[PDB]
Formats: C-alpha cells, structure tokens, sequence
C-alpha cells in the first residue's frame, strides 16, 4: 500500500 | 551531479546457436535518468525492445532493463548503444557470450 | 527471514516540454509489483506481479488515488525546491522519493524508511528513531525545521508501524510462491587464455533469487582482491538475477585458485575450482 503523501518542502 | 552508466549485454541464457532466447542491456549507476538505450543487430537498431520501469539504488543513481526476444545464430553481432549526457559519444558494448 | 517493501518515486521537470514527469515503482524484496506513469494514457497504478492481481477494484482505485496525489505533491516541492537554491526555471531537476519498511522474520516491524533526493544526493531523511530528521545541507534544513515544527514525523509512523508492515504481510502471504522462495545459484566456470603467460578463470552464479550473494577467489586458500573483476548483480529478466567475477592467473596455477559461492539458497557456501 502507498501512503497519502502532501507535505510540502 | 552526473554519474556515467556502468553497461552491461548479456543472455538471458547461456547462448545457443537456434534456440531462442532474450538479450539484455542492463544500465545502472547513472544519473540524470534521461537516458537512450537501443539494442543492434549487425549494427541496426531492433524495433521492437522493452524496458524496464525506471527505478533506483540506494545511492539514488538509476538502473534500467532493456530486452528482446531473440535467437542467436553463429554470424549475427550484438550490441546495446547507450546515449547519455555523460557520454562525448554513444557507448556501443558488443555482446560477449562470456561477458 | 525478513523482508522489505520499498516505494520508489522519481519526479523530472521538462522545462519548455510540458509539466513534470513522474514516474513511481513498488517492490518486495527484490519484486516489483507496481508501477504508475504520469506519461502513460491509463493514468492508473498498474500491476506487475501475478500475486497482486488478486487485489480488487477498490484496491487499485484507492492506489490510483494515492499515487496521483503524490506526483502533484512533487510537482510542487520541485518548484519550492527551485527557488531554495535559487535556480532558473530553465534547467532541469530532479527529486527522488523512497519510503517503505522492513520486517522481521515473525512479521514484526523492525525499520521505517521515508527519504528525499534532489539532483541525485541526500536532501532530508526520516531518521531510524522516527522522531528526528537528517538534512543534507542548508536548503534542506530549511525543511527540516518546517517539518518539526509542523510533527511531520509523528504524523508518518501510523502508516510505517502500520498500514506498511499490514500490506506487506499481506503480500508475503497472497505471494508465497513467488516471494517466499529461494532459488539458489546455478554455479560454473569458465577458462580463456589470454596469452601464452596468463588465463581469465570466470565464475558464474545464475537464476538465483533474492539477490543478496557474494562471490569471492581465494589463491591458496587466502582472499584475492588483487587483478579480480565482479561485475554488478543483474537481473535476467524471469525474476531471478546473475553475477561473475574474474580473475587473471599464470597458466598453470588454475587449480591454487578457488571461488566461495554464498547465498540464502544454499544450504552450505559452495566452492568452484578448475
């Protein structure tokens, strides 16, 4: 399974 | 940073003369991942190659899979011509039955 | 006994060419079951292993979700990561992703992995400890106290501890017969005079699965690094991989020289000689 990935630098 | 390809050509099998096989060029250590990758037969380009899903060591430098279905027959040369930004000129590595 | 899976992003600015091309990959161990696109026409996660196939349309919608989301995430810290070094929209970039976790042998979490590149070399990494953060330089220590300030960290170690480790049992199982075997190496040697003084003695390993192996040439029983040759560990396109290494001897020595063969496969290192 992927992961919700959002962050931003 | 720019890292050149380490190349390598190579049967999927030990190579026997009629029966059929693949033949790979397998590049890895380099980066960036814009890369060229093509594999000849008697110095032409074979139309009909597969790749690999772009991917990475940890180190982060690039590896890719090229390949075909082929039968190897005792007067045909191989080779695998790899163009990267690294390269003054394309590297073509004939295949060596040994490696 | 232990096991990996491992999500590997790459996202690369055209300039003058189009928006960034994203392209990610999944594995286990040394399998990949998983790849997505952006340049592709199905804009989906695809499978690339049998064993996943069983997966149902929930799953794969669910993946496609995730994946998309991520390649605009990155599409956007390509731009921030831009103007950190101040940069020319001109050029070309790179920013590369890893993340994932390790098991051990009953299953349990054992190591978590999330992890940035930029042009090639380290940028920020989530730490073993799950906490704390590793910067490469000053633009990513910018990051890296955004990120502490924000819990970052925290906010990763339900999905490492958790649907990570979940998943990956969960493959291990519905794969069993592809991700649970060893195959073990098909080993011989070759011999080519390369003068009427010296000969290349070459040993193989062959159809060998996982990759981890090691081959080693011993000249009367003691390691010999000196006027050898081992290329990378290659994959043969089955799903199995191969490796040599060479060594150049006096014609006539051959038989002081001996190559150790070790792999999880082989219930005893095996030992070539000519």
């Amino acid at each position: 399974n992927y992961n919700y990935l959002y962050r931003l630098l | 940073i720019q890292r050149t390809p380490k190349i390598q050509v190579y049967s999927r099998h030990p190579a026997e003369n009629g029966k059929s096989n693949f033949l790979n060029c397998y590049v890895s250590g380099f980066h960036p991942s814009d890369i060229e990758v093509d594999l000849l037969k008697n110095g032409e380009r074979i139309e009909k190659v597969e790749h690999s899903d772009l991917s990475f060591s940890k180190d982060w430098s690039f590896y890719l899979l090229y390949y075909t279905e082929f039968t190897p027959t005792e007067k045909d040369e191989y080779a695998c011509r790899v163009n990267h930004v690294t390269l003054s000129q394309p590297k073509i590595v004939k295949w060596d039955r040994d490696m | 006994g232990s096991h990996s899976m491992r999500y590997f992003s790459t996202s690369v600015s055209r300039p003058g060419r189009g928006e960034p091309r994203f392209i990610a990959v999944g594995y286990v161990d040394d399998t990949q079951f998983v790849r997505f696109d952006s340049d592709a026409a199905s804009q989906r996660m695809e499978p690339r292993a049998p064993w996943i196939e069983q997966e149902g349309p929930e799953y794969w919608d669910e993946e496609t979700g995730k994946v998309k989301a991520h390649s605009q995430t990155d599409r956007e810290n390509l731009r921030i990561a831009l103007r950190y070094y101040n940069q020319s929209e001109a050029g070309s970039h790179t920013l590369q992703m890893m993340f994932g976790c390790d098991v051990g042998s009953d299953g349990r979490f054992l190591r978590g992995y999330h992890q940035y590149a930029y042009d090639g070399k380290d940028y920020i990494a989530l730490k073993e400890d799950l906490r704390s953060w590793t910067a490469a330089d000053m633009a990513a220590q910018i990051t890296k106290r955004k990120w502490e300030a924000a819990h970052v960290a925290e906010q990763q170690r339900a999905y490492l501890e958790g649907t990570c480790v979940d998943g990956l049992r969960r493959y291990l199982e519905n794969g069993k017969e592809t991700l649970q075997r060893t195959d073990p190496p098909k080993t011989h040697m070759t011999h080519h005079p390369i003068s009427d003084h010296e000969a290349t003695l070459r040993c193989w390993a062959l159809g060998f699965y996982p990759a981890e192996i090691t081959l080693t040439w011993q000249r009367d029983g003691e390691d010999q690094t000196q006027d050898t040759e081992l290329v990378e560990t290659r994959p043969a396109g089955d799903g199995t991989f191969q490796k040599w290494a060479a060594v150049v001897v006096p014609s006539g020595e051959e038989q002081r020289y001996t190559c150790h063969v070790q792999h999880e496969g082989l219930p005893k290192p095996l030992t070539l000689r000519w």
